[PDB]
């Protein structure tokens, strides 16, 4: 999985 | 001439189009309307190789790329496997909006299950074959 997108 | 084949996929693109404007004005789902953005998500195209929104799937529509259900929700599935490929489980932002790809793929099958006819479906399956063959 990645960063996720809470910035 | 058989032109009932193109009746065929023309009721489908009108079922599917309603299909997805309910998903996109779901406020659950406003996430899914539109392309990633990888000035926001910089590491989103190193995970994820096929994005898949909902915009991109009217455009597919419009074009003519779903000849049957099973097509369609090849896409619906991509936008939920995306997410839950791409998303980690690190915080409560990231549990929802896993949450909410999950929902998507259930409410789209959920609509499909409750208003497709089963014998339609088939008709647009076996066509689909026959041009393949």
């Amino acid at each position: 999985s990645g960063r996720g997108k809470g910035g | 001439l058989e032109e009932q084949e193109e009746d065929t996929f023309r009721e489908l693109r009108i079922f599917l189009r309603n299909v997805t404007h309910r998903l996109a004005i779901d406020k659950r789902f406003r996430v899914f309307t539109k392309p990633v953005d990888p000035d926001e998500v910089p590491d989103y195209v190193t995970v994820i190789k096929q994005p898949m929104d909902l915009s991109s799937v009217i455009s597919k529509i419009d074009l003519h790329k779903y000849l049957t259900v099973k097509d369609y929700l090849r896409d619906i599935d991509l936008i939920c496997s995306n997410a839950l490929e791409y998303n980690p489980d690190r915080d409560p932002g990231d549990r929802l909006i896993r949450h909410r790809a999950c929902a998507l793929r259930d409410t789209a099958y959920a609509i499909i299950k409750e208003e497709l006819d089963e014998d339609f479906e088939q008709l647009a399956e076996e066509i689909q074959e026959s041009r393949k063959k």
